[PDB]
């Protein structure tokens, strides 16, 4: 169930990174706080995505280096 | 961009870009986990050697083919083989290349649907198309008619085609192929004292079969000659010395093709299933099929088979028809050459199963109009 | 000449490279911070009607879910790259293991202690 | 040892005479000022030790640039301080790999002579092109105009 | 910190810190109580001289080895030997140093468990690991394959290894070793008149064996030559004068290795147990094992053994394979050099048996994953 595992993990993340949200029974201050929670969560996700981009750049560079070393080794 | 013409096969995976003459990378399709314990630390020992790497470390592995008879029995290993083929033998990411797999006739549907689902979800190709392994071998010969006998290593199938119109009611698929001949050779070698048991030694018996065996023109005369003289005994050096001498096992191993009663199979040989496949066709296209009999696949490379088969069919067929057997020297890669030609056509460029189509109808799209 | 001055040159090169790497990393951190501040839309959380606040929060939650999906996809891609480069490193070791193991240096027995024992305090370097 | 050698290197040439006097205090009878395997074995046996002459000749050959198997006076000092070992682990492999990866500005997986020239210009230390040539020779083993990662390790082997 | 690479052995204890070229302290493993009465008062006479001290006062002691054949038969004496090794020959308290003992293959479990229990309770080391004496000798050669014949002084064992994967079903352990050769030499010296009986004179016979004996390239020709000429008779001066002359006892003592019928043992020589150990391996790794036969251990230092063994194996093996015998000049300390290399590895740094693990599972932890 590996592909099913990935799909279910993603769907859970939809319900995990975003829990059950009810903005109707909350006062103005609580709504503002929850909105800022969403905003800062998105900011953290942007930070993580940027980190992933940097790591991917490093991975590509090192992969090229390893290809060169492998070619040299023969 | 260019298309990837992969050809899973069973025994040798042949792949390469569309539009060339020969496959770029040809390597056995075996995945072998190590079986002993391993004491050296830091040696960098992997958990599974696939492809041609496991034909060099086969002394301490347990090789196991992921494709039994055309069908695929172990999907994880097949996925591993495909991943190796794409990334290490061709070094082209599949995100930017259409693929053209090949499949034997009369195979289970679930196999084909799982194949397309893997290609679209895991490797995430732009578009893939599945083609019957015999039509390609007919492409490579440059014909447009003819009945092709594609005796691979997994399964032998015999698809007749006329004027481009395939005859679906005349396909005769038989499950005797190169692997059963290897097992039978390994079983008759025991009559001289040589015992091969390990799954690694099956490769040695396969090499013996490839290098020494040949198909006899007349079976009884050869059996009588090999039992009196000694002009047939050819010797062969094992991977460690101790040469062996093969006597009348030379032409008895591939004789199983024409007498499947040797390995206990009921059906008739490849010399008579072709005639039966012809006789199921209409009465007016039998002359053309008689004159354009095509051989393909690896197992039809035995020295002297294109004469034995012609003699047998001429015995069966009416005396007036001319029997001709097309045996191109590039028999082994005939299916892949045909696949390259088909993928290089402009008229074929709109038959691919585009990814958006798969997203709308699911994996069952392959049985639909996009065949 | 001798390798002492050459070793000094090499160490100078090493120090310069380390300083450049640290400087580049700091620049990357600052640029990343500024870019991240740019990416996320600023909050406007004043003077908004209660129902309007709820609707805006729901829109923010939807966008958060979208970003969650996108970043999960990017994370999966980076994970695949990590696995693939780990396999590449495995292959690198396979082609570079075998006899290529550095060895320690202990063949020299203690010499300073014997020098001090047999010459008193005349050995001052070690 | 090597660190102490570099530290005391800032003194005058009379320290060489002091070390010759110390070696005389050890094994008086020296006449040439060079430590051969005979004198080294004798002094270590007096100490109660026995280093292999293979080690001694390997140390001789490692610093041997002219291939003479002998030592000049400063080369004699280098051989004398080679009798002890302190350079353990050669700085840090990971940081060295990071520096070498940052060296490749064009990210071609190699370090060519031009990149070496740029880095040396960035260093600014008083250098001559002869030093650059020696560094390139010690770094580019196959003389392909580039530095391999294995060749980079060999060039940075035993380097802190 | 640094690791202590001890190597108990049987006959010579070799120890030293990890990362060097040679063991720091090498001394015989004998513990000898005095046997006479003793009349001088205040002479400071101890109750047991161990190690190299008892090889100088051996005239009035009764030396007795605490290790018979790999296994340890007298645990108190072995504890005394270890205590001496740690405190007086290396002068490093064991509370601050990991230890790496070595053990012959196929030894009793109780021996290994008692060894680890002693190291953890009495000496109280931080972490200890037990390794098979042949894998280390393979490390020292810088190989990763090969079949190593480690003919020590206690027991001769022959462990084949391929690509880092040890073959546990092909280990052939034989209990003929240097000690039995010493006893046989002491027994055949009586044919000229020299009688050595005391356990102290066994050391003199051992010295004779080390300095004079050599392995004959061809046994019958040497027996015929020594019986006609007198070019072989080499003399040797006892510790008190009265030189002795060894005739054809020179090559008859170490010949027992290739014909264990001399000392009444049934099994085949070290020239044929290697071939049998190879033939038990798989058919595809026999060429590599043939080409990378490794010698180690003290007893393989006889002048002329690397040629006799190669001649014998070439006689046994198929004519096509190349037989090569690796005999490094640093044979005696090969196991310890390999131990130093293994202890100096970074990948190995997490395989030690940490003390908290022993506290949780008892001494039986050694048979578990931490082997
Ligand atoms: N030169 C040869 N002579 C005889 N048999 C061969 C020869 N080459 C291949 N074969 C047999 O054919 C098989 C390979 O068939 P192949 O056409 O690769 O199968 P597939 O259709 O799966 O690609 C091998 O297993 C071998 O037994
Ligand atoms: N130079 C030599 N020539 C012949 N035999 C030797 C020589 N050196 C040692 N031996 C034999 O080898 C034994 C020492 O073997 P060793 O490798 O120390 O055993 P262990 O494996 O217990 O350390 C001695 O008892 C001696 O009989
Ligand atoms: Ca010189
Ligand atoms: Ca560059
Ligand atoms: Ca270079
Ligand atoms: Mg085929
Ligand atoms: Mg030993």
């Amino acid at each position: 169930g590996k592909r099913q595992t990935e799909r279910e993990k993603k769907k859970k993340i939809l319900a995990e990174r975003r829990k059950v949200l009810a903005i109707d029974h909350l006062n103005e201050d609580q709504l503002r706080e929850k909105a800022k929670e969403l905003w800062q969560s998105i900011y953290n996700l942007e930070a993580e995505k940027f980190d992933l981009q940097e790591k991917f750049k490093q991975q590509k560079y090192e992969i090229n280096v390893l290809r060169n070393r492998i070619n040299d080794n023969q | 961009t260019t298309a990837l013409v992969c050809d899973n096969g069973s025994g040798l995976v042949k792949a390469g870009f569309a539009g060339d003459d020969a496959p770029r990378a040809v390597f056995p399709s075996i995945v072998g986990r190590p079986r002993h314990q391993g004491v050296m630390v830091g040696m960098g020992q992997k958990d599974s050697y696939v492809g041609d790497e496991a034909q060099s470390k086969r002394g301490i592995l347990t090789l196991k083919y992921p494709i039994e008879h055309g069908i695929i029995t172990n999907w994880d290993d097949m996925e591993k083989i495909w991943h190796h083929t794409f990334y290490n033998e061709l070094r082209v990411a599949p995100e930017e290349h259409p693929t053209l797999l090949t499949e034997a006739p009369l195979n289970p549907k679930a196999n084909r649907e799982k194949m397309t689902q893997i290609m679209f979800e895991t490797f995430n190709v732009p578009a893939m198309y599945v083609a019957i392994q015999a039509v390609l071998s007919l492409y490579a010969s440059g014909r447009t008619t003819g009945i092709v006998l594609d005796s691979g290593d997994g399964v032998t199938h015999n698809v007749p085609i006329y004027e481009g119109y395939a005859l679906p009611h005349a396909i005769m698929r038989l499950d005797l192929a190169g692997r059963d001949l290897t097992d039978y050779l390994m079983k008759i070698l025991t009559e001289r004292g040589y015992s091969f048991v390990t799954t690694a030694e099956r490769e040695i018996v396969r090499d013996i079969k490839e290098k020494l065996c040949y198909v006899a023109l007349d079976f009884e005369n050869e059996m009588a000659t090999a039992a009196s003289s000694s002009s047939l005994e050819k010797s062969y050096e094992l991977p460690d010395g101790q040469v062996i001498t093969i006597g009348n096992e030379r032409f008895r191993c591939p004789e199983t093709l024409f007498q499947p009663s040797f390995i206990g199979m009921e059906s008739a040989g490849i010399h008579e299933t072709t005639y039966n496949s012809i006789m199921k066709c209409d009465i007016d296209i039998r002359k053309d099929l008689y004159a354009n009999n095509v051989l393909s696949g690896g197992t039809t490379m035995y020295p002297g088979i294109a004469d034995r088969m012609q003699k047998e069919i001429t015995a069966l067929a009416p005396s007036t028809m001319k029997i001709k057997i097309i045996a191109p020297p590039e028999r082994k890669y005939s299916v892949w050459i045909g696949g390259s030609i088909l993928a290089s056509l402009s008229t074929f460029q709109q038959m691919w199963i585009s990814k958006q189509e798969y997203d709308e109808a699911g994996p069952s799209i392959v049985h639909r109009k996009c065949f | 000449i001798s390798a002492s001055r050459k070793l000094q040159l090499k160490t100078l090169m090493l120090q310069i490279a380390k300083q450049e790497m640290e400087r580049e990393a700091e620049e990357r951190r600052g640029e990343k911070g500024r870019v991240l501040r740019t990416r996320c839309q600023p909050l406007e959380l004043d003077g908004l009607g209660f129902e309007e606040l709820q609707d805006l929060c729901r829109q923010l939650h939807a966008r958060v879910d979208k970003v969650d999906e996108e970043r999960y996809d990017v994370e999966a891609k980076v994970t695949k790259n990590i696995t693939e480069i780990a396999d590449l490193t495995q292959k690198i070791y396979d082609l570079r293991g075998k006899f290529k193991r550095p060895t320690l240096r202990r063949v020299r027995i203690s010499a300073d202690a014997m020098m001090q024992a047999l010459l008193g305090t005349r050995a001052k370097e070690s | 040892d090597d660190i102490y050698k570099a530290a005391v290197e800032q003194l005058t040439e009379e320290q060489k005479n002091e070390f010759k006097a110390a070696f005389d205090i050890f094994v008086l009878g020296a006449e040439d000022g060079c430590i051969s395997t005979k004198e080294l074995g004798k002094v270590m046996r007096m100490l109660g030790q026995n280093p292999t002459p293979e080690e001694l000749q390997e140390m001789i050959d490692e610093v041997d640039e002219d291939g003479s198997g002998t030592v000049d006076f400063d080369e004699f000092l280098v051989m004398m301080v080679r009798c002890m070992k302190d350079d353990s682990k050669g700085k840090s492999e990971e940081e060295l790999s990071d520096l070498f990866r940052m060296f490749d500005k064009n990210a071609d997986g190699y370090i060519d002579l031009d990149e070496l020239k740029m880095m040396l210009q960035a260093t600014g230390e008083t250098i001559t092109e002869d030093d650059i040539e020696e560094l390139m020779k010690d770094g580019d083993k196959n003389n392909d105009g580039r530095i391999d990662y294995d060749e980079f390790l060999e060039f940075m082997k035993g380097v802190e």
